[PDB]
RNA sequence: CUUUAAUGUUUGAUGUUCUAACGUUGACCCGUAAUCCGGGUUGCGGACAGUGUCUGGUGGGUAGUUUGACUGGGGCGGUC
RNA sequence: AAUUCCUUGUCGGGUAAGUUCCGACCUGCACGAAUGGCGUAAUGAUGGCCAGGCUGUCUCCACCCGAGACUCAGUGAAAUUGAACUCGCUGUGAAGAUGCAGUGUACCCGCGGCAAGACGGAAAGACCCCGUGAACCUUUACUAUAGCUUGACACUGAACA
RNA sequence: GCUCGCCGGAAGACCAAGGGUUCCUGUCCAACGUUAAUCGGGGCAGGGUGAGUCGACCCCUAAGGCGAGGCCGAAAGGCGUAGUCGAUGGGAAACAGGUUAAUAUUCCUGUACUUGGUGUUACUGCGAAGGGGGGACGGAGAAGGCUAUGUUGGCCGGGCGACGGUUGUCCCGGUUUAAGCGUGUAGGCUGGUUUUCCAGGCAAAUCCGGAAAAUCAAGGCUGAGGCGUGAUGACGAGGCACUACGGUGCUGAAGCAACAAAUGCCCUGCUUCCAGGAAAAGCCUCUAAGCAUCAGGUAACAUCAAAUCGUACCCCAAACCGACACAGGUGGUCAGGUAGAGAAUACCAAGGCGCUUGAGAGAACUCGGGUGAAGGAACUAGGCAAAAUGGUGCCGUAACUUCGGGAGAAGGCACGCUGAUAUGUAGGUGAGGUCCCUCGCGGAUGGAGCUGAAAUCAGUCGAAGAUACCAGCUGGCUGCAACUGUUUAUUAAAAACACAGCACUGUGCAAACACGAAAGUGGACGUAUACGGUGUGACGCCUGCCCGGUGCCGGAAGGUUAAU
RNA sequence: AGGACCGAACCGACUAAUGUUGAAAAAUUAGCGGAUGACUUGUGGCUGGGGGUGAAAGGCCAAUCAAACCGGGAGAUAGCU
RNA sequence: GAGGGCGCUUACCACUUUGUGAUUCAUGACUGGGGUGAAGUCGUAACAAGGUAACCGUAGGGGAACCUGCGGUUGGAUCA
RNA sequence: GCGGAUUUAGCUCAGUUGGGAGAGCGCCAGACUGAAGAUCUGGAGGUCCUGUGUUCGAUCCACAGAAUUCGCACC
């Protein structure tokens, strides 16, 4: 019902977390295809 | 519940006749020596014990074994236990120690509570049955020789000594009069504390069952996604067993360690 | 040379139990101001347990399929 | 009661009238002991008409402050599509006349009435089968895997009776 | 100016969802405000939100992460002791004044304190990884005081107050007293002080549990606050100027007591009922070692360290979300006001601020209703809509026993505004004056200053007075789920049935269940009167009866004929 | 005392009425209760696929899940105009 | 100056009802109780051992005709 | 409509290789009863649907007809 989009930090630890996107191999290919090979940036680290 | 002190229910001026009208056995604080039980069914993962409702478990009386036999003691007060219906007392051991012992109907004065090998015989801490005489009443009985008592309540459950039975291998209880547990296990005496809390229903519902668990209420009935029945239409009306495992008579055991049951009259 | 006995000499089984297997989710002792946990006196039952397939039905507690056609549209009653 | 097998069965009392406000001779197939039965506490997240209220509920709403919408200024996007200059029973049948002509002969425009008139829109019609067919729940049909269950060789010995 | 509005559980307050610095002004119109457009956090030029004490490191953890060695493991990965993370659990720990647009426990300005080094005097036997006090709860409450804050006037500043009236009995405005120290009061807890010994407390023990004497009864630990200390510390009626028109510059009245209630203070008081309100610590002390003419700790006063953030806009909720300043959601937070049963309702002062579509027109186009002559549902799937009836109390009311309840049943009724008892009755209140006492937060006499029912005798004005917003059909019927219901949000709104007893059933117990590959975690801190089958259909009776078939299973007298 | 009778925002979900050409996969206006609990109520870590908690629902579960918001099997089968 | 005539005040109080019940009539819409016994039929245990009894409170099978099992007080044949 | 059953002793229906027509029961006698039944031994009781055929012999089957009756065809 309480739909939907919102920002927060503490909810990133099981889903949205940068060190977990490197810890999991499933994230690790994405991370390189998105910046190191993908010519780009993220920088949203806050 | 012909007994006394009984506390009989009320004249109908409220929705409640029961619960139990027993003045003079709740108390506060939870004294220094206390503990609790925790979470919900949480078995790791997909729990088989149905319905749950697991809030307020909550606290329990802490004293198991109670193996201090020989040192004499006296009765301070008596309480109640919402986990067993149990009539427990608070017992001051004349050495310097305070403890919680399981009691019969009104054991106070503060009486002479002691045990010891042939030295004593009174309603006594825990006490070996090959050193005392023969009756209906016994109570604690180590569920096997040093493990811990069988009965943590004085709910009514008479275990009944036999004198010299196949050389000390004794008792006579409900569902297997061939326990053959040796009389080297420990008594205390005796089995009627508060029958009043159990022999009669406290309510329909009551605090005893809805503040921190849900009991069982269905299995078969509604939504065919769990049990072996069925189509729809309110109908039921088939053969529908408790499958793959059974119901109305079959037995379950064949082999175990100790295994002491022998003749088995059943019914 | 046997229907058969007593024994020797060759040998299988079931009862009958004792029991260093074993299991200790039982104690005492013990490394240890110790929930895991190491190891022994002891206590307990006991070749029991454990599962690998073979014989047995027991239930609709995964999955599966909708198995011709003939239809003055179907269910029956008829046929290649 | 979801049996009223028979038909809106009744005697007819009450009643401007009893296809019932019930007012106790039944015509009982396929009635009930835990899928139970003789019954009921005060409560209405109260189901079905029946009194007297108050009355405009009929038929009778013709007067109203009045929202606004057609109007006057800012602004004007698609649920997407048959050219129109689209005859008001019309007739004749690839069985339906706003276009196969027998008639009347409707000036151009209000998109203001907008009452039958894109059979229309919200959209793989619900009736739905040619379906070598998504899987979708069952039952003393069909079963199967996991399982339930004991007895069995594998495995763990013979000393005596 | 002048007359009034919206939020009225305020878009009052500070800040926690990190989105982040887009508030004040100086100035502005695309990159936007479906109108003007001056305003909108739009958006631009400046700058900014001053924290040793706020809260989170800490020492600290219930749940839960990980984890030595390991039981294991296809490669994966699973479960766990000691440890170590760990708050939304705990402990020490900002107020009156002033001052910058702001932004303010900070800034200043003083009071004076908490953790830890150090110094000069002083006193004294200390210590831990172990012991014991409790360290610790849950809400309804009950009872006494403090008055928050208000209204009044003594008292003070203004004066007799523009219409009609008003020149001592009127009518306005401040009505402040900060600190920490000082002491102790309200209920409460507990009779005081020594000596001698244990079947006790992880080895011990001046501390705890139990015992055994001695000598005395008036003993011990505070607590809202009254009360007072500070304070020739100030705030401020007003007086006189100056101006960048914000203010600041010079100076300055008055300054007492009553009366009534909290949303809050005391009360981890003290009560009442049980689902049974979680652990390491501060608070307070016992020793173990080992020091042991040494070292430690507690005290007057002297100092230094006070360990990276955050502090800006913002909320019972427009830069979250919804995504069109959206008829979704939804807060811990100061509780603003009199009459009110009430966070029941038209009324408020403020804070943002009247919310950037409104001019005329006045056909039918039902987002509707009202009082209808008649009649009274003569309408119809919906007396649907419009209601009306809604106090205490009474002139007094029916079936029915579960003797509660069915009973604010029902019925209709005096109700406005005030004489008189009564220059206010009663009831609530307790100044002084006067006396006593233990000496001080003490009591006895006494009637000052406020307040305010409830009726009785008598009035009389209505078409109307509970003259207004809160808030009800007696019924009486059918089938009794018998416990309120809110439980299938998604056809039903229950006409669903979750109760709960029990004969029987699975476990004599490493129990029944196995979810995870190795758990033994539910049940268990527990026994077949614990927990589960399948249900039960208030309560209470009553379950008659009848074994063909077909189940439920059990067994072995005995054949169908197997792994063996 | 009692899941009392009758009380607020912390509750859901009866038919309508202005909800359908949405303020809207849901909420509404004068109305109206369950009155302290068979209540709901919020920071976050344990339920991570054919799910997994059961007031026991085919409704949920992103708002339309009988398996979807996945795109890697796969530009699959193809009696298909 | 005073009443009574009135004209106000208000009641005892007739109408009237919120109500619902006493009890008396026929319209008695599932029936079952105590009998005569114009020929009733199925049955038939008891008035002697009504020809392998059972009276009495009676609880129960259920054509009861109440069988039938205690406890007597012999109104039930003896030499059991 | 087709396909089945049935027309066998008062009652209830058994039975058929296809050559005999049955019993539970009711009557009759027999005696036991004054009598009657029980129970009893004896004895009896027939549209074996009709027609035609097969056949040694048809109650029976096959076939044509008649008639009672049932399940399904109908929607």
């Amino acid at each position: 019902m309480k739909r939907t989009f919102q920002p927060s930090v503490l909810k990133r630890n099981r889903s949205h977390g940068f060190r977990a996107r490197m810890a999991t191999k499933n994230g690790r290919q994405v991370l390189a295809r998105r910046r190191a090979k993908g010519r780009a940036r993220l920088t949203v680290s806050k | 519940v012909k007994c006394k002190p009984t506390s009989p229910g009320r004249r109908h001026v409220v929705k409640v006749v029961n619960p139990e009208l027993h003045k003079g056995k709740p108390f506060a604080p939870l004294l220094e020596k206390n503990s609790k039980s925790g979470g919900r069914n949480n078995n790791g993962r997909i729990t088989t014990r149905h319905i749950g409702g697991g809030h307020k478990q909550a606290y329990r009386i802490v004293d198991f074994k109670r193996n201090k036999d020989g040192i004499p003691a006296v009765v301070e007060r008596l309480e109640y236990d919402p986990n067993r219906s149990a009539n427990i007392a608070l017992v001051l051991y004349k050495d310097g120690e305070r403890r919680y012992i399981l009691a019969p109907k009104g054991l106070k004065a503060g009486d002479q509570i002691q045990s010891g090998v042939d030295a004593a015989i009174k309603p006594g801490n825990t006490l070996p049955m090959r050193n005392i005489p023969v009756g209906s009443t016994v109570h604690n009985v180590e569920m096997k020789p040093g493990k811990g008592g069988q009965l943590a309540r004085s709910a009514g459950t008479y275990v009944q000594i036999v004198a010299r039975d196949g050389a000390y291998v004794t008792l006579r209880l409900r569902s297997g009069e061939m326990r053959k547990v040796e009389a080297d296990c420990r008594a205390t005496l005796g089995e009627v504390g508060n029958a009043e809390h159990m022999l009669r229903v406290l309510g329909k519902a009551g605090a005893a069952r809805w503040r921190g668990v849900r009991p069982t209420v269905r299995g078969t009935a509604m939504n065919p996604v769990d049990h072996p029945h069925g189509g729809g239409e309110g109908r039921n009306f088939g053969k529908h067993p408790v499958t793959p495992w059974g119901v109305q008579t079959k037995g379950k055991k064949t082999r175990s360690n100790k295994r002491t049951d022998k003749f088995i009259v059943r019914r």
